[PDB]
């Protein structure tokens, strides 16, 4: 009641309702899937068209040659975080001439996203992100939350009807490690499909694919480039 | 309406925003810390919510310095923030005085930053309690716990989280002053397993760290082999 | 100015001339260049009087707060480090050569030379000032490991006397101090007490 | 204290109907000493653009890393790689940003244009750039420019067929002009990095010059 | 610095603080402006004559520059702040461009300021609407209106303040090439428009005219009475 | 009670959702993208005969290749159209090239959500912008039309109607739009749908139409050219 | 550098050389020292190459923002004052820029000279550069407001040619532009080598 | 350098200025105007460093014009002279000083005609007649020898001519034309340029 | 530092098969006076990188504390990533340039030697931000007395063993003692290999011959 309009007010039960509310925004976004093999980390995003005459929106973004992000929630807040991530990666390659470890970038985002959750007049970030990157520690899939908490994931799905995807991923996660890129990409596409309004299919217009690996810089496959991956399901 | 800001005392002399912040720490899994003669062993019941989470996600044992380790409970985002503060306080002490910061000084300085979040309405009290532990030849083993209010005290065995009281009964049945780290690690695992409630809390990964004469005054994660022997002893003891 | 400090098994002996100078004028002929930063930590100041007095006052303040907060006697290295921090940070606005020597319960008697520029180095014996140059060969020829407080006090008195007789910017009385766990014993050598060396005749 | 130091270096770029050659000597120096004999002054910026930078090595290192970041920032906001003409314009703004503490660097951008043809741009240490067909910069610029002007521009030559420049004729000119520079410039003469930009990518060849 | 959001959206997409500002303009005196062929006329209702009040100090018609002049309805104190900002702006324009500001240039600036006060922290919208009237260098008579929202439009004739709707309805049916051919006919159009709202008639009606290449002229009370009788 | 940046229990941000309702009260503006170019049409919504219809500017030029149709609080748009024009000229000065329409739409959409009262800045915006924009232009990708909303979200739309009658013109738009449609057919389709939604009788003075074509620059149709199309309408 | 501009009955004639020099080294003989701010306004550059090119381009950016916001093309006077005010902020700092703003406005043909020193003067005939002294003589002895278009073209080419013959830092080709009421036209780019044969 | 002259009479103030703008050894303009209309009865004649004269003069002009708009009346010659002096004196010890020598001339319907001399240091002096420039050295004595407080506007133009003829004979700089204006109850009046 | 104070002399470096070796004298001079004669101008940044410094010793003492914390900060994360010898060299170039541009330089010429991924790293960084990598490095008067000898041997035999590298370093240290008036006969030799960085104590070129 009077404990759910500011992020600086603990509820009598030790809960900030404003962070819980911001976390609802991501659950109100198109489902995005992310899985990793032993060599590749793939991000599958279900783009959503506002109308039959409107492009979907662009849910997958480039941060650096080794990192890419899938978005769920407010796109404006996603762009603001994407820019912070892009600059932090540029700063790392300018000072140490080395790609920024993916794990370290996630630590920086959680620090930047926690500050607004403890200051009066400031709102939690309303974007959930699935980060895919490759490093000297192999392929990595991370999920960030508006609460400022992040998780190293073997596979994850953030967005609307994403539990259907997380059910598929939990069942098939055992075989993902030893999987070819196309087998891995098709596993992700199958899970993203499990999050589709019953009577709906994964066309080349409603799907996007981002991939990064030992020899592949983050690439966003869209339109016809997704046809190779979709053909075979 | 006396409980909406930390800049307000109730008609009874209590700041309920700080009491509410510590309710968050009591809704977290337990993190136990036991001081022996050889150093300090930290143990945490890290509940794994999703099986799609890699091992080591949401770790609650941090290295705040070469000699200091931090166990945490409550909001992990707030806890990670205070680990950054502790890491920065230790760094500036070494750059200004030129030596490893004493754990009492590190505890006192971090506790003051926590207490500064319990006086104004422009900020909310931190929703996390932590235990800082270290071991030096001159100072010996030290265990300090800090609460959301900003109170710091040194203990021989502390327990923060949802099962602090039950964990304390078990820790109080131990002669830590005479025991060594190698023997304490198994006891920490035994208590975390005995306090864990599988019926409600689903599954958990035992996280174990230590600093002592064996680690040569360096905070580190208990070697996988020693952790596995401890977990086998823990499960066997529960029988 | 001639400042000198030596370590012995249990403490440190410190020494200094007593001459302040504006050009060739002696503004003070009885100056105390041996300043106490804490109970058993003293400093031997050389260079600018205003710069050295300001930095020593600042370090005593910072060291005092640190000791009351960390309820423990201060380490000689900490005082040397705080002196180094300021003298390096303001190396371009500060002319100050300092020797931080004192006794701590953990590392014993320690002599640290924080020279001009902001550098810090531990030394068995340290010398500093304009008169330091004339006694480099002497200290290198007369210093022996295993000396005592009495032998160390004579080394400092003999060396300062030779430098005070050759440096115009050095002279007056020889102020000596011995710091050990027991306390700090201070001594002033004046007149015939100051060691003498025969001149030639040809 | 002086913030700058001449590290030596000669850069050359020649444009063709379907190619652009960016070439450089490989010897960093200071005073009468050689720092290294393998310090190429050519830097690939894109698959169709190479920059050559000579002067104060400290500034060339900083400017090259600044451009690499500015190119990535453009690709992230514009979703495309910058064209050779776009980098030439941005470099002018970057160099002028430091007009009161300038970069002691002489840069020559050589690449293929949006039409697939060679394009060379020369820059002064403060930003002034020019689309040129061939430009030599660095320690031995005044030793290499007067000949490209005659052999490539056919200047001061009467009754001579103005044949187009082949990569074959252009590469012999680049090697020959640098061999002569190695003979009379004390700051040039370790080896010659030659980067040739074509629609098939950027190929890099290294010949050898005279070690003093 | 006080940085609270005074102007914020409301369910239904309504900035009530801006709507409250327009309510203050509706409580203001009626200001009428008719754009003629060679004369722009601005007339304001002198609510109460006061009798013991110097009129030179309560004039609601001012000159932002040699070519521009404005009338206002709403808060007189907020207006003085806006008039001074626009006067300083006209001079800054002459210094950076070496030419007289255009009527719409100053209307755009006054509107942009009136708008920033509706989307800036710690500020309340200005409770005033203005009628900027002047002649562009080309010699085109110009009439513009500004709202407390920062919205501005050009008009052939308009009315602001109390009884604006009634006066504008009148000008809507009485504005024509006929009632604008003569400078006197333009002046009597503004006079009749105000007389529809003004009860006293003549005694309580200030009026000003700015012919081309001429300064703002404040018609004397006797001259106003001449037209008021002819318009009767 | 609630500050500008408070999330709803549904995680939506109240100030951003009340600014969208503010647009639903604006003059309908239609945008159609064809291979032969982009047409932008808007309803002037004149209030009185004494008003000068030319003073109502709902279609503006950001650059020779980019035009914009606005609906909602027009005064709020002025600052957004100023950013677009300066960003285009800054891109020219820095890279000597025309800015893409997506880059201009992304630059303006970034200013949205940049509001707050927690000392965010000395000249920080207090509330969201209550305006929706239809950017139409021709880049290296061809005729392009993007739509931006007060949420900071921008989308590529083939045909889009913003304003009060969007929930009706969009249905009519999705019934008459074909990728092969010509610019002339699109221009006629815009006026027909506008005449239907417009409360007043569409004439050459109560509507504004402009077009960006591959070779020609942004062109605002004059009464004479508007009259010709309205004759067929 | 040799840049001259004169206003006559048929418009304003702008001509310039093409040589850029680092020390005594002739770096370029093909530099464009006439910038086109708009289809009706052109600015010439003398002095520092980078300085003039940067500020004249920043002028073009500001002039275009004016057209978009004011829905009208800027005057030659407003453009001249903008550059003058932009450079006065850096007076006594090193900028070396001698410029002439030339265009057709609502007040007719316009010619203003702006220096980084702070000088902003309108006029009928101006010459800026190191060869300005040599150009003034030929231009002054042959100038007439009632000069026919072809004669005005010939006078400008001859004055730049004579400046390039006496000035070491002046050379290359003569780039001629004619500003008329419908905008400017680039009339020719004659090399001083070919001009030397004709004028001799 | 540039030449400024002012002669105050019983009911008028006559001012003249050279009309030449020079680059280095070349006159780039012979129709320059160094007089600025601050008000309908106030003129500021300014000479000095390039860029500093118009930047300071245009600033003082727009501020005096803002006064008339803000208050409905104009600043008096004395108030304008003092406002100018404060601004020139308040930028002297600043990092952006204006090197400008000025001559304010105006007519107050009450205090009458006034001519004010100001140097770059900002020292204000009211003078019956004053001049600025190296030519002042060769002309101030001609004014001292012939100036009488009751000089007529006709005899004032004749003395102005004597001073400018002296510049043509003894001065080493080609100052051929002079802008001549007069101020009185009826305002500022442009008179024929004295050319040689 | 605008005015260097207690300074160190030449630092040598040579890459061999399996790692790199750096050598520096244990002396800090106060303008001709050998004042501090038992100081180490070599540092173990991490297990794969070592750093030798010439110039102001207080500026080196500042770098040892800043780089020392930077390594402690990384080793507290437990991420499995560490600063490589090349990353430490990039940071030092960025630091020296940043200070030189502010006109407050760190009067220090550093030699960074490292071993990672079976690759030997040897990088040079000056106070103006000039940096390069090379098979051998010699700062100070070693640039004129030691580098010539090292470069001759590394030209005939491009790849040296650890035994050969140490022999040549000890030979170049003797020539630096015979002809550098700011040198000292006590030196430390640091070796980076797959085992980590090892620093040898006070070694002497006492193998000096004086046939006068
Ligand atoms: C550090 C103290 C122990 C002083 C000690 C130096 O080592 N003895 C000294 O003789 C030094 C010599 C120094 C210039 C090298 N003397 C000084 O530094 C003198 C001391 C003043 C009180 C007169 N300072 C000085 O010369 O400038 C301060 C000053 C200011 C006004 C008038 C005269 C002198
Ligand atoms: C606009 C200029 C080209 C006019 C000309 C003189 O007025 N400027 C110059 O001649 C300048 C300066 C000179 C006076 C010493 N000469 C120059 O060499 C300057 C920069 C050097 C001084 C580092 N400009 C330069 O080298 O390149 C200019 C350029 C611009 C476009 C294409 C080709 C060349």
């Amino acid at each position: 009641n009077q404990y759910d309009n500011d992020v600086t007010v603990w509820s009598p039960q030790g809960r900030i309702h404003q962070i819980e509310y911001a976390m609802e925004a991501v659950k109100q976004g198109s489902a995005t899937v992310g899985l990793k093999s032993k060599t590749h980390a793939v991000l599958v995003a279900l783009k959503r068209a506002q109308s039959e005459l409107a492009a979907h929106q662009k849910k997958i973004l480039h941060v650096d040659n080794h990192i890419g992000i899938s978005i769920a929630g407010l796109t404006a807040d996603a762009r603001l975080l994407c820019n912070f991530m892009r600059q932090e990666c540029l700063d790392s390659r300018f000072v140490f001439d080395r790609p920024l470890p993916v794990s370290r970038l996630v630590s920086l985002i959680g620090s930047k996203t926690q500050i607004p959750t403890q200051r009066y007049g400031r709102r939690p970030y309303g974007v959930g992100l699935l980060i895919a990157g490759y490093d000297d520690m192999g392929p990595h899939i991370f999920q960030t939350c508006p609460s400022a908490n992040y998780f190293d994931c073997r596979a994850m799905s953030i967005g609307a009807r994403s539990q259907s995807a997380r059910t598929y991923l939990e069942r098939h996660m055992s075989e993902f490690m030893e999987c070819n890129l196309n087998e891995l990409v098709k596993h992700g596409l199958r899970a993203l499909r499990e999050t589709l309004p019953a009577e709906q299919d994964l066309t080349t217009k409603n799907v996007s694919i981002g991939i990064v690996g030992k020899d592949l810089e983050f690439t966003i496959y869209d339109d016809d480039d997704v046809s190779p991956f979709l053909e075979g399901l | 309406g006396y409980d909406l800001s930390a800049s307000t005392f109730s008609p009874d002399g209590r700041v309920f925003q700080v009491e509410y912040a510590m309710k968050a720490v009591e809704n977290s899994s337990t993190a136990i810390g036991i001081r022996c003669k050889d150093g300090v062993v930290f143990g945490v019941e890290k509940l794994v919510l999703s099986k799609l989470y890699e091992e080591g996600s949401n770790k609650r044992l941090f290295n705040v310095d070469r000699h200091v380790g931090m166990a945490v409970a409550g909001l992990l985002a707030d806890a990670r923030s205070l680990a950054d503060i502790a890491r920065e306080e230790a760094s500036n002490f070494r750059s200004n005085f030129g030596y490893n910061i004493p754990l009492k000084h590190l505890a006192d300085r971090v506790a003051m930053y926590v207490h500064a979040y319990t006086l104004y309405s422009a900020v909310r009290p931190f929703g996390c309690s932590f235990m800082l532990g270290s071991y030096s030849v001159n100072d010996g083993a030290q265990l300090y716990m800090i609460d959301p209010s900003g109170v710091s005290y040194g203990y021989w065995g502390c327990a923060i989280g949802k099962a602090r009281q039950a964990a304390k009964t078990e820790i109080e049945k131990l002669q830590m002053k005479e025991m060594t780290c190698r023997d304490i690690v198994k006891e920490v695992a035994k208590i975390i397993y005995i306090v864990h409630d599988e019926v409600k809390d689903k599954a958990f990964e035992l996280e174990l760290s230590w600093v002592g004469e064996l680690t040569n005054g360096r905070h580190e994660i208990v070697p996988k082999d020693i952790r596995e022997e401890a977990e086998k002893y823990a499960k066997e003891s529960l029988k | 100015t001639t400042i000198m400090a030596v370590q012995f098994d249990g403490g440190v002996v410190l020494g200094a001339d007593s001459r302040t100078t504006t050009g060739s004028y002696i503004a003070n002929r009885v100056t105390d260049k041996l300043t106490p930063i804490h109970d058993r930590i003293f400093c031997c100041r050389s260079g600018s009087a205003a710069d050295t007095q300001a930095v020593a006052d600042a370090v005593t303040y910072q060291l005092g707060f640190h000791s009351i907060e960390l309820n423990e006697p201060p380490l000689v290295h900490t005082a040397a480090s705080l002196f180094k921090e300021m003298c390096y940070r303001y190396r371009e606005d500060l002319m100050a050569g300092i020797i931080i020597a004192g006794w701590d319960p953990q590392e014993g008697g320690q002599v640290y030379s924080v020279p001009m520029g902001g550098m810090m180095v531990r030394q068995s014996f340290a010398i500093g000032g304009s008169g330091s140059s004339y006694i480099y060969g002497y200290v290198d020829a007369t210093y022996r490991e295993g000396m005592t407080k009495e032998e160390c006090l004579q080394f400092t008195a003999n060396a300062l006397a030779l430098a005070m007789e050759r440096d115009g910017s050095s002279g007056g009385v020889i102020r000596l101090a011995a710091i050990a766990e027991s306390g700090v014993e201070r001594q002033v050598l004046l007149g015939d007490q100051i060691p003498k060396f025969a001149v030639a005749t040809l | 204290f002086s913030p700058y130091v001449f590290n030596g270096g000669t850069i050359l770029a020649i444009a063709g109907e379907d190619f652009a050659i960016v070439a450089s000597d490989t010897r960093l120096s200071e005073g009468f000493s050689i720092h290294t004999r393998d310090s190429p002054k050519c830097y690939k910026l894109t698959d169709k653009t190479v920059i050559g930078c000579s002067g104060f090595h400290g500034d060339c290192l900083t400017l090259t890393k600044i451009i690499e970041a500015r190119l990535k920032m453009y690709k992230h906001s514009n979703n495309k790689a910058m064209t050779t003409g776009a980098i030439a314009a941005m470099l002018s703004t970057i160099l002028y940003s430091r007009r009161f503490f300038p970069y002691y660097v002489y840069n020559i951008i050589g690449g293929l244009d949006e039409e697939g043809k060679g394009a060379v741009y020369s820059f002064d240490p403060v930003g002034s750039y020019q689309r040129d067909s061939f430009k030599a910069g660095g320690s031995a610029s005044a030793m290499l420019q007067p000949l490209l002007d005659n052999q490539v521009g056919f200047k001061n030559m009467q009754n001579v067929e103005h044949v187009p420049l082949s990569l074959d004729r252009a590469m012999r000119l680049v090697k020959d002009v640098f061999i002569s520079a190695a003979e009379r410039d004390v700051y040039t003469g370790d080896a010659l990095r030659i980067c040739i930009v074509t629609k098939e990518g950027i190929r890099e060849e290294t010949v050898s010059l005279r070690k003093d | 610095s006080y940085d609270r959001a005074i102007t914020v959206f409301s369910p239904d997409g309504h900035l009530f603080q801006v709507e409250y500002a327009q309510e203050a303009v509706k409580k203001g005196s009626t200001a009428v402006g008719v754009r003629g062929r060679d004369i722009v006329v601005l007339g304001v209702e002198k609510k109460s004559v006061a009798k013991l009040q110097d009129e030179r100090t309560v004039r609601k018609i001012c000159a932002l520059d040699d070519n521009v002049c404005m009338a206002f309805a709403g808060l007189t104190a907020d207006a003085r702040i806006v008039i001074n900002r626009a006067r300083v702006e006209c001079q800054s324009h002459r210094l950076t461009v070496e030419d007289p500001v255009t009527v719409e240039y100053i209307t755009r600036y006054i509107a942009s300021l009136k708008q920033r006060y509706t989307q800036s922290n710690g500020r309340r919208p200005f409770g005033i609407s203005a009628l900027i009237v002047g002649f562009d260098f080309d010699g085109t008579p110009r009439l513009y209106q500004t709202d407390p929202s920062g919205t501005y439009h050009a008009w052939k004739a308009n009315a602001i303040g109390r009884g604006a709707k009634s006066v504008r309805e009148f000008l809507e049916k009485n504005y024509t090439d006929e009632a604008i051919e003569t400078d006197d006919l333009t002046i009597k159009l503004v006079i009749k428009a105000l007389l529809e709202v003004v009860q006293s008639g003549g005694k309580n009606i200030e009026l000003a005219v700015m012919r081309r290449d001429q300064s703002l002229k404040i018609l004397n009370p006797e001259e106003i009475e001449k037209y008021v009788a002819e318009i009767e | 009670d609630r500050g500008v940046n408070t999330f709803s229990p549904e995680g939506r941000l109240f100030q951003v959702e009340y600014a969208i309702e503010a647009i639903k009260l604006g003059s309908t503006a239609i945008g159609i993208q064809t291979s032969e170019g982009v047409c932008l049409a808007v309803e002037k919504r004149i209030t009185s005969p004494l008003m000068e219809p030319s003073s109502i500017e709902k279609i503006v030029e950001i650059d020779a290749h980019i035009g914009c149709a606005m609906s909602g609080l027009i005064a709020d748009a002025k600052t957004l159209i100023d950013k677009a024009r300066v960003e285009t000229q800054n891109h020219w000065f820095t890279y000597n090239e025309t800015m893409t329409v997506e880059s201009v739409t992304q630059a303006v959409s970034n200013l949205a959500l940049q509001f707050g009262e927690e000392d965010a800045d000395p000249g920080a915006m207090s509330r969201p912008f209550g305006v929706a924009l239809l950017f139409g232009g021709v880049d290296e990708k061809g005729p392009q039309l993007f739509h931006m909303d007060p949420s900071g979200t921008f989308v590529q739309c083939d045909a889009r109607a913003i304003g009060s009658a969007s929930e009706g013109a969009q249905s009519s738009l999705q019934e008459v739009y074909h990728k092969s449609m010509t610019l002339k057919e699109a221009i006629k389709s815009s006026l027909i749908i506008l005449k239907q939604v417009m409360e007043e009788k569409l004439n050459a003075t109560n509507i504004e139409l402009a077009t960006v074509q591959p070779g020609q620059n942004f062109h605002m149709f004059t009464k004479e050219e508007l009259e010709e199309v309205i004759k067929d309408i | 550098t040799t840049t001259l501009a004169f206003k006559f009955r048929h418009g304003v004639i702008v001509a310039a050389d093409s040589r850029a020099t680092a020390g005594a080294y002739i770096a370029s003989q093909t530099v464009k020292k006439v910038i086109e701010i708009n289809p009706y306004l052109l600015g010439t550059m003398a002095g520092g190459a980078a300085d003039c090119s940067f500020w004249e381009r920043l002028l073009a950016r500001q002039c275009r923002i004016y057209e978009l916001r004011n829905k009208e093309r800027i005057s030659v006077a407003a453009a001249s004052k903008l550059l003058a005010n932009m450079v006065y902020q850096y007076k006594g700092m090193g900028l070396s820029m001698g410029t002439m703003i030339c265009g057709w406005d609502k007040r007719g043909p316009g010619l203003y000279y702006v220096d980084s020193e702070g000088n902003r003067i309108s006029g009928a005939t101006f010459s800026v550069g190191s060869g300005s002294v040599y150009a003034y003589g030929v231009m002054d002895r042959g100038y007439s407001y009632d000069l026919e278009v072809e004669q005005a073209y010939d006078l400008a080419r001859r004055a730049i040619y004579q400046a390039t013959y006496r000035d070491a830092y002046s050379g290359g080709a003569v780039n001629l532009y004619h500003v008329r009421e419908d905008g400017w036209i680039r009339v020719s780019s004659d090399n001083v080598a070919d001009l030397h044969e004709k004028y001799s | 350098m540039e030449y400024l002259i002012g002669i105050q009479g019983p009911d008028y103030v006559l001012v003249a200025s050279d009309r030449v703008a020079a680059s280095n050894i070349v006159q780039m303009k012979d129709d320059h105007d160094k007089m600025f209309k601050m008000s309908e009865k106030i003129l500021l004649l300014c000479v000095g460093e390039a860029g500093d004269t118009v930047q300071f003069a245009e600033y003082i002009q727009k501020n005096v014009q803002l006064y008339k708009m803000r208050n409905g009346y104009e600043l008096s010659p004395t108030a304008a002279a003092n406002f100018t002096r404060r601004n020139l004196a308040d930028c002297l010890r600043s990092r952006t000083p204006y090197h400008v020598n000025l001559l304010l001339a105006g007519y107050d319907e009450h205090e009458g005609p006034a001519l004010y001399y100001m140097d770059y240091l900002a020292a204000l002096a009211k003078a019956p007649f004053a001049a600025h420039g190296y030519g002042a050295f060769l002309t101030l004595s001609i004014l001292d020898r012939y100036y009488t407080p009751t000089i007529s506007r006709e005899r004032a133009v004749e003395l102005l001519r004597k001073c400018l003829e002296e510049l043509q004979k003894r001065f080493i700089l080609n100052l051929p034309t002079f802008s001549v204006r007069i101020i009185d109850k009826n305002g500022i009046h442009d008179l024929d340029n004295i050319s040689f | 530092t605008q005015n260097p104070m207690v300074t160190g002399t030449s630092v040598l470096g040579v890459k061999f098969e399996g790692g790199v070796v750096i050598a520096a004298d244990m002396l800090g001079s106060y303008g001709s006076l050998a004042r501090f004669r038992n100081i180490s101008r070599i540092m173990r940044v991490n297990n794969s990188t070592m750093l030798g410094a010439s110039g102001d010793y207080a500026d080196f003492q500042y770098l040892k504390q800043v780089l020392g914390q930077m390594v402690i900060d990384e080793e507290l994360l437990g991420d499995g990533h560490s600063y490589s010898p090349r990353a430490i060299h990039s940071w030092l170039t960025r630091a020296m340039y940043s200070r030189r541009s502010k006109m407050n330089p760190l009067w220090n010429t550093m030699v960074i030697g490292g071993y990672a991924d079976g690759e030997s790293f040897l990088g040079y960084v000056d106070m103006l931000g000039v940096a390069y990598e090379a098979p051998s490095l010699a700062t100070g008067y070693g640039a004129y007395l030691a580098q010539p000898l090292l470069r001759e041997v590394l030209e005939k035999q491009p790849v040296l063993s650890q035994t050969e590298a140490r022999d040549l370093v000890e030979r170049c240290m003797r020539v630096l003692y015979y002809r550098d008036a700011r040198s000292y006969n006590r030196f430390q030799i640091a070796t980076v290999t797959e085992k980590g960085v090892e620093i040898e104590g006070p070694l002497s070129t006492e193998t000096n011959w004086d046939i006068a």
